[PDB]
DNA sequence: CTGTATTTA
DNA sequence: TAAATACAGACCTAAGTCCTTGAATGCCGC
DNA sequence: GCGGCATTCAAGGAC
């Protein structure tokens, strides 16, 4: 049995809503510490994983490590019918079939109890080992959706360049081409919208477009991006939480010649 | 009435049945002479034992015989030759002796390494969960590894060669073909019958080479925009999976890579706003092996394809394959079977392994074990009732055995209507065609064969009045039967019998289509010389023609270079171009053909004719 | 009048494979899958009224018990064809998780197969396939051929045929029984013969005889239930004399309202089917009927064509 | 049907 | 080098409506 | 200013 009680439905709606876009199916698994959610892409190329620590839940219940298959259209149009100032609690019984999700408002008495079956996800539980990277920055999370969104329109190739400490974003489309530099720096009133980067090697990357529309989807669960580039390896493009992460592992293009 | 022979006493025979039998109809003697072992070939050959001759035999298999020197039996010689042989077969017999014990054995072997890939996995399942009689016989006995899949051993050892050497081909930019001719192709395409193992030994090959697999049903996602955002993106890209499962010991450098395979390509879409020709594009450049498996190779939605990519055909499997697949899956299952119903089997499913472990699995449930008794119960309700292709459509319709009596009272008129409506679209076309090409088997006493090919074209010509009150106003649709008949059916009776040559296909297609292409210049021509002739198009082509081509082409032969600004100004006064000079030769036919009469025109002239023209 | 009772169709609809007096194969084999489990996939097929849907229905009962709910997706293919609906709603189910018992599985009912577009069809297979193990399909049709092979491939074919007399007559007498109706061996004979193997119109026919006369008497029958129609067709093309024939045509069809399209459309089927008499002759009947039914689709539909019909049928048949 | 590709003799 | 069989040649256009179905247009909601 | 959904329409197929 599991009864793990949130704090606002909002945040485990915008929780969904990052990564909806992107995986379709996800196994959530349940445990002592918490929630974690490793989703692999329909085209094998951008990774997803969540945790979720016992600290982001208002009330948290586990008498066993429980796997549960959602589908994330339903979890959405289930969420969707809360409002920002419910709270959310995600019941779970023996033998697991159905997930009950209770939306219960705090200045009245009205309760909410939605159910959702459950599905049958074959996939295996693989390991994210974490090795150091070459190059390590923080920038805000509207800034870096911004720069997505104007250099989608001209191709779906996306070119990372950081070499002299800048950062060239590169977009060469059949219309002409797009390019965006961005120099690191360290304002102090508020570093909030600082960008604190650490460069070892200078690395060149390309990605694809549309995977970085659904990465940059979930630019709501924070205000920078964690942005971790590997010349051999997939970046990592993390979304930090009050107590668990968002990180998409995204697969960078064949740097042929 | 037949005597019950000993086992297997036909056992190494090979009896080729011909003519109408009285007693047995040909397709219940073929089986009963697969019932006690013997083999069956449709074809008289040197390695034939007995041939069983029935009356109205066809006088080239006599000639063949008599060739031959093959000893010809009747209905009491087979009665005999039943009644008399020993058990067993009694040089071929040992020779297919040999082979049944080595069936045998094979099938044991495997029954043993099946059971112990259970003992093994329930040792797991012990260390450590669908259960195994949940499971379709089809899933529960798919192949694991390649050495298990029955037939068309050459397409998957070419796949596999394809597949291995993409890399090596990459490095050279496909320049290299080799001496296996695959490396040209960065695409492959595998197209074939279902059920025959197309699916699983592209997923096979994928698995062993060491290449991530990415699979996505073509008919699943069949857009545009779709197939972009799935594989554009996946076209040039390496796989998290790949890097995160596996990286740190030598098993491959090519693990970083995609084999994307496309399942069920015929299923999309048609025309430009298709998928069907984005995948094409897809096939010209991508930096990963693209392996398509389709069902129904050369369709007009699948032309795109037939160049660009290297082909692959996987063919019905022979039966002796599937002889020890079928034993392997009797044994384990505990279900008697003997091989002598295979080959039946294999005849009345058209080489679909998929349906026959889906038959043996649903009939086994109540018959524990299947016979030569009850086979024909169950081929009866089995049947596959498939559409045939528009050449077996002319076959079966223009043959002379259907129209008899006999085949009458068998192959009843509703079949043929039946027939017809496999394919509506071109029966009528290819019964035109090739009616007048067949020698006849029919023909009414003191009827000749230009006789029954005028009633058959008068009926064709009322067939085709039918098929224009049909497919034009008021949309007369329940007419199709009438032109079921009018149009093939009765055209075919009155000409019924041997096919002479080669069915042909139908080749009105290819002359409407020269018709409207000449058609269309002929517009173009008219609608430019309109301001001087002010005379119809078919006005203009059957008299003015005649005096254009004496007017512009015969200076040419008749006086050399020197009348090229002639010729220019008469084309010009009429406002004729160098396209249009080119088409209004190419109408004469005839004593009057200019495709050679161009030729024997200097060169000279016809550059001085270009450059007056440019 | 309140309210209307049950029709004897769905009253006395078999709830259990025993009740089903179909095709004793097949229904023994449904039985005994029903009984061990592990159904395959599958298409039922054959012609109206003889227990296609009955059957998928009761052992998908049989096979589920209480998780029938569930566990059971029932869709008219004709009423959800479309190639969405097999990518979203069906492919879910599919992949919905569900606790079942160790032999039972979740099953996919698609009632009117034939009816599916192409589409759906094709992109049906890979979802079939992917979820083989928890997820079975159960097709219903009329006509296989409407079915793509490679759907026929993954599945068992059950050609379900016409029932005998012996089996709608026991049947018939077993509602009588139950419920309880003056009858007549004639009236029972009557509504076999206006049956052709068709049960379900068999005990509609009854039903109404009952609620319209009382007793099942072959007068009452025929009153109602008029006499198959192709059949006094075949009587009348089959006739030795013109007079005969024409006689025919006057009284028995056109005196009695039938359509002369309705007409010459009978004519047409019942010669393709019809073996007494040789090929060329079927052949040149069907070009007359042919004929004379293009002369009635453009309105020119009166008793005369129908009349030179008969005569160029005659004339044909008197060498 | 002829003609060709493939498998086994 | 022969048996032994599979098995491929080939895909049409105007037309009438109905149907599906992808994709673009259009609007409202936020 | 996008985000989402509903509506409409065009392309192919069937009879
Ligand atoms: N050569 C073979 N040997 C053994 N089993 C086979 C063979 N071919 C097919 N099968 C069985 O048939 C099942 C399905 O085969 P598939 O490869 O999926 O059929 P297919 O050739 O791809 O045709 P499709 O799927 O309609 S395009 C496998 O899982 C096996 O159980
Ligand atoms: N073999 C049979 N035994 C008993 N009743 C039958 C049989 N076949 C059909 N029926 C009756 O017909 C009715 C509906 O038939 P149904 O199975 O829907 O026809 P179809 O096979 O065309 O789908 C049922 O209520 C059932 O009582
Ligand atoms: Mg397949
Ligand atoms: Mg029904």
């Amino acid at each position: 049995m599991l009864e793990a009680k949130f704090e606002e439905a909002s945040l485990f709606k915008r929780i969904i809503d990052g990564f909806k876009d992107c995986v379709q199916l996800v196994n959530f698994q349940c445990k002592e510490d918490g929630i974690i959610a490793q989703a692999v892409d329909d085209s094998r190329v951008l990774l997803v994983s969540l945790e979720i620590g016992v600290e982001a839940f208002q009330e948290y219940r586990c008498d066993h490590p429980v796997t549960l298959g959602m589908d994330l259209t339903s979890l959405s149009k289930i969420l969707r019918c809360g409002n920002n100032t419910d709270t959310l609690t995600l019941i779970a019984d023996n033998t697991p079939d159905s997930i009950i999700l209770l939306f219960e408002d705090t200045k009245k008495d009205r309760i909410a109890e939605y159910s959702l079956k459950l599905m049958d996800i074959d996939a295996d539980f693989l390991k994210i080992e974490e090795l150091q990277y070459d190059s390590t920055l923080s920038l805000p999370s509207s800034e870096f959706s911004k720069i997505v969104r104007d250099l989608s329109q001209l191709s779906d190739s996306i070119n990372i360049m950081i070499t002299k400490e800048t950062i060239k974003f590169v977009a060469d489309g059949d219309i002409g081409s797009g390019s965006v530099i961005i120099k690191p720096f360290v304002d102090m009133e508020h570093p909030e919208t600082s960008i604190k980067l650490e460069m070892d090697q200078p690395v060149d990357l390309t990605f694809g477009a549309k995977y970085l529309l659904d990465i940059i989807k979930g630019s709501s669960l924070s205000d920078r991006v964690g942005i971790r580039l590997s010349s051999e390896a997939p970046a990592l493009f993390q979304f930090d939480l009050k107590s668990g992460f968002l990180q998409f592992f995204l697969a960078p293009k064949f740097n042929d010649e | 009435s037949f005597p019950e022979g000993k086992p297997n006493c036909l056992l190494g025979l090979t009896i080729v049945f011909t003519g109408v039998l009285p007693t047995l109809e040909r397709g219940a003697s073929e089986a009963l002479a697969k019932r006690y072992g013997a083999r069956v070939t449709k074809s008289i050959s040197s390695k034939t034992s007995v041939v069983v001759l029935g009356d109205e035999a066809g006088p080239k298999k006599l000639e063949k015989i008599k060739q031959l020197k093959i000893k010809a039996i009747d209905e009491e010689g087979f009665k005999q030759l039943i009644a008399g042989m020993p058990a067993e077969g009694g040089e071929a017999a040992e020779k297919a002796r040999r082979k049944l014990e080595e069936q045998h054995n094979i099938a044991t072997k495997e029954a043993e390494l099946l059971v112990k890939k259970e003992e093994e996995r329930s040792k797991k399942l012990a260390a450590t969960v669908v259960r195994e009689e949940d499971k379709l016989w089809t899933v529960k006995y798919a192949p694991t590894n390649l050495q298990q899949v029955c037939g068309n051993k050459g397409s998957v050892m070419k796949l596999k060669n394809w597949l291995a050497n993409w890399e090596n081909s990459k490095k050279n930019s496909f320049k290299h073909a080799g001496k296996d001719g695959s490396g040209v192709f960065r695409a492959a395409m595998l197209y074939g019958p279902p059920g025959i193992g197309k699916t699983t030994a592209a997923h096979l090959v994928a698995q062993e080479l060491g290449y991530d697999i990415l699979e996505q049903n073509a008919s699943d996602v069949r857009s545009k925009t779709l197939l972009n955002a799935g594989v554009k993106n996946a076209l040039d890209n390496m796989s998290v999976v790949g890097y995160f499962k596996h990286n740190e010991e030598a098993q491959n450098l090519n693990g970083k890579h995609f084999v994307i395979i496309m399942d069920e390509v015929d299923g999309m879409s048609g025309g430009d706003r298709g998928g069907v020709g984005q995948l094409a594009q897809f096939c010209r450049k991508t930096s990963t092996p693209l392996i398509l498996i389709c069902n129904e190779r050369n369709l007009p939605k699948m032309r795109p394809f037939d160049r660009v990519c290297l082909d692959i055909q996987f063919r019905r499997p022979d039966a002796n394959s599937i002889k020890s697949r079928l034993m392997t899956i009797a044994i384990r299952e505990k279900f008697k079977l003997d091989p002598n119903v295979i080959d039946r089997l294999i005849q009345t499913t058209r080489g679909d392994i998929r349906q026959v472990i889906n038959l043996l699995s649903t009939i086994s449930t109540t018959t524990k074990t299947i016979n030569h008794e009850n086979i024909n119960e169950i081929s009866k309700a089995w049947e596959k009732n498939i559409a045939l292709k528009p050449f077996d459509i002319a076959h079966k319709m223009l043959d002379g055995q259907i129209y008899s009596d006999i085949g009458s009272r068998n192959f009843t008129l509703n079949d043929k209507i039946a027939l017809y409506f496999d394919d509506f679209d071109f029966t009528p076309l290819m019964i035109q065609e090739n009616y007048l090409s067949t020698r006849p088997s029919v023909l009414k006493p003191g009827q000749s064969h230009l006789e029954a090919v005028a009633e058959a074209a008068n009926c064709i010509s009322l067939g085709d009045i039918v098929e224009k009150k049909i497919r034009s106003s008021e949309q007369l649709w329940s007419l199709l039967p009438l032109h079921a008949v009018l149009s093939s059916v009765y055209p075919a009776s009155k000409v019924a019998g041997h096919m002479a040559g080669r069915i042909n296909f139908t080749a009105w297609l290819g002359q409407n289509s020269k018709s409207a292409k000449y058609y269309r210049l002929l517009q173009e021509i008219h609608y430019h010389t309109r301001l001087g002739t002010s005379t119809d198009k078919i006005g203009l082509r059957l008299d003015y023609l005649p005096t254009f081509r004496k007017r512009l082409l015969d200076p040419f032969l008749k006086q050399g270079a020197d009348a090229i600004s002639s010729v220019i100004e008469v084309m010009d006064d009429y406002y004729l171009t160098k396209e249009d000079w080119d088409s209004i030769m190419e109408f004469f036919v005839g004593p009057d053909v200019t495709t050679a009469i161009i030729k024997k025109i200097p060169a000279t002239v016809k550059s001085g004719f270009t450059r007056k023209y440019n | 009048t309140l309210s209307l009772q049950l029709p004897w169709v769905e009253k006395y609809r078999p709830q259990v494979l025993s009740d089903i007096v179909g095709n004793k194969e097949t229904i023994d084999r449904l039985q005994q899958i029903a009984k061990d489990g592990n159904m395959p996939h599958m298409i039922i097929s054959g012609m109206p009224g003889i227990g296609k849907t009955t059957s998928v229905h009761c052992l998908a009962h049989e096979l589920l018990g209480r998780s029938y709910a569930d566990g059971v997706l029932e869709l008219n293919a004709s009423d959800d064809r479309g190639i969405d609906v097999v990518r979203n709603q069906i492919k879910h189910f599919a992949q919905k998780k569900l606790h079942l018992p160790p032999g039972k599985h979740k099953i996919v009912i698609l009632d009117e197969a034939d009816s599916m577009t192409a589409g759906a069809q094709q992109a049906l297979r890979r979802t079939m396939e992917l979820y083989s193990n928890s997820t079975r399909f159960a097709f219903a049709c009329n006509q296989s051929n409407k079915i793509i092979e490679p759907l026929q491939s993954r599945c068992a074919i059950l050609r379900y045929s016409k029932l005998s007399d012996e089996d709608v007559l026991k049947r018939l007498l077993q509602i009588i029984k139950l419920e309880d109706v003056k009858y007549t061996n004639d009236g029972l004979e009557a509504i076999i013969f206006t049956a052709e193997g068709d049960m379900r119109q068999a005990i509609n026919n009854l039903q109404s005889t009952v609620a319209g006369h009382g007793l099942v008497n072959a007068d009452n029958v025929f009153k109602i239930v008029d006499s198959p129609h192709p059949l006094i067709v075949k009587k009348m093309l089959l006739a030795s004399n013109l007079e005969d024939s024409i006689q025919i045509l006057r009284t028995d069809l056109w005196k009695k309202g039938y359509s002369s399209i309705d007409i010459v459309t009978t004519s047409f089927r019942v010669t393709k089917n019809l073996a007494q008499v040789k090929e060329s002759v079927r052949l040149e009947m069907i070009k007359e009927i042919g004929l004379t039914h293009m002369r009635i689709l453009e309105g020119v539909g009166t008793y005369l064509q129908l009349a030179s019909m008969l005569a160029k049928i005659h004339k044909l048949n008197n060498k």
